[PDB]
């Protein structure tokens, strides 16, 4: 095995040109390794870049083959990566790593963390979900506020100005293709309760300085 | 355009031998090979060239290439064994597939619970939709999420977060599914189709409610 060491720097805003490099330790550019570079965006699996061979050939993916060079430094065994035209689909882990003989990644890179800020302070869209009571136990209903586009995070949530506790459910937000943050707030009331008791979310996006109580009314 | 695939979540009981298995077209003319990934970690190769094991790789850990299935075989299954695994098969190309989330059962399996709510009113009223599927109290932390338009798998709008684990140590997750208010409204439902261990719960929705 060989020891290969990345480094780059990982915040970098979109539609530009990433620019990453990695240094190999204990082997030489020679013979038949193929130096390669495989992505995984948060979430989702491994996805095989590029590979280039101490001659300096190249085999990209052709998904974005157009927009990515690879390069060596082979007088201090250096690898590099350059991808043009990018996003924040391009937001992933990138891994450097050896591919041996028979086609097998030996050695890998720790990897390095590609968040792009393609997006910058945003306050929330609040909008209010309905009562149902069609996936709650008897007698309750689900209402919520649907806490939509902000960035960066945090949101936080409470309910009738914290006097409502028992029965909520804040889930964490998804981190969307487009760089904004989305999250949900439900709580399970009494359906007895939905014609005399007001439901008020509250919402605070202290990075926007935003604030908003959304009132959750049934609907007919 | 070639294809490996692997189902997304496997369980097994601590002791038991886990199967993870990878298909596709004449893989048994390439040479697989498996990483497992733990997580914010790199993937380690645990096997290459269809069943060979580096040194330091536990004798558990075995593989195998035939009928066109590239198997990775865990006897003995230890908690230290949950990771992501992935194959991988090369003919001077390589492709990865798409990873195997194994859990090693550390509680009895739990069902999710899911609510689906429609697009409010007054998102509506500003020219957006959104669909919003939560999903809580599963073990293990593996779901798949779909979502259809009427009875179609759409093909796009859907962002699905990974399971997060909530304080009473089962897992949750959500998916949106974005969608313009004229397709919300020209459809008769849309369902959220939330698959875990083999059973699947589908909530659907309809503009008239
Ligand atoms: C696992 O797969 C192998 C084939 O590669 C098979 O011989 C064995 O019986 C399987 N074991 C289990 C427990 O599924």
């Amino acid at each position: 095995e060989v020891q290969l060491v990345e480094w780059g720097a990982g915040l970098l805003k979109p539609s530009e040109t990433l620019s990453l490099t990695c240094a190999v330790y204990g082997g030489s550019f020679s013979g038949d390794y193929w130096w390669t570079w495989i992505r995984q965006p948060p979430g989702k699996g491994l996805e095989w870049i590029g590979e280039i061979d101490h001659t300096g050939n190249t085999n990209y993916n052709p998904s974005l083959k157009s927009r990515l060079t690879l390069s060596v430094d082979m007088s201090k065994n250096h690898f590099s990566l350059k991808l043009t035209s990018v996003t924040a689909a391009d937001t992933a882990l990138y891994f450097c790593a050896r591919q041996e003989g028979l086609g097998y990644y030996d050695s890998w890179g720790q990897g390095t963390l590609v968040t792009v800020s393609s997006a910058s302070t945003k306050g929330p869209s609040v909008f209010p979900l309905a009562p149902s009571s069609k996936s709650t136990s008897g007698g309750t209903a689900a209402l919520g506020c649907l806490v939509k586009d902000y960035f960066p995070e945090p949101v936080t949530v409470s309910w009738n100005s914290g006097a409502l506790t028992s029965g909520v459910h804040t889930f964490p937000a998804v981190l969307q293709s487009s760089g904004l943050y989305s999250l949900s707030s439900v709580v399970t009331v009494p359906s007895s309760s939905l014609g005399t008791q007001t439901y008020i979310c509250n919402v605070n996006h202290k990075p926007s300085n935003t604030k908003v109580d959304k009132r959750v009314e049934p609907k007919s | 355009s070639y294809e490996l695939t692997q189902s997304p979540s496997v369980s097994v009981s601590p002791g038991q031998t886990a199967n993870i298995t990878c298909s596709g077209d004449k893989l048994g003319d390439r040479y697989a090979s498996w990483y497992q990934q733990k997580p914010a970690q790199s993937p380690v190769l645990v096997i290459y060239q269809d069943d060979r094991r580096p040194s330091g790789i536990p004798e558990r850990f075995s593989g195998s290439n035939s009928g066109n299935t590239a198997t990775l075989t865990i006897s003995g299954t230890q908690g230290m064994d949950e990771a992501d695994y992935y194959c991988q098969a090369w003919d001077g190309t390589t492709v990865f597939g798409g990873g195997t989330k194994l859990t090693v059962l550390g509680q009895p399996k739990a069902a999710p619970s899911v609510t689906l709510f429609p697009p409010s009113s007054e998102e509506l009223q500003a020219n957006k939709a959104t669909l919003v599927c939560l999903i809580s109290d599963f073990y293990p932390g593996a779901v798949t999420v779909a979502w259809k338009a009427d009875s179609s798998p759409v093909k796009a709008g859907v962002e699905t977060t990974t399971p997060s684990k909530q304080s009473n140590n089962k897992y949750a997750a959500s998916s949106y599914l974005s969608l313009t208010p004229e397709q919300w409204k020209s459809h008769r439902s849309y369902s959220c189709q939330v698959t875990h261990e083999g059973s699947t719960v589908e909530k659907t929705v309809a503009p008239t409610e």
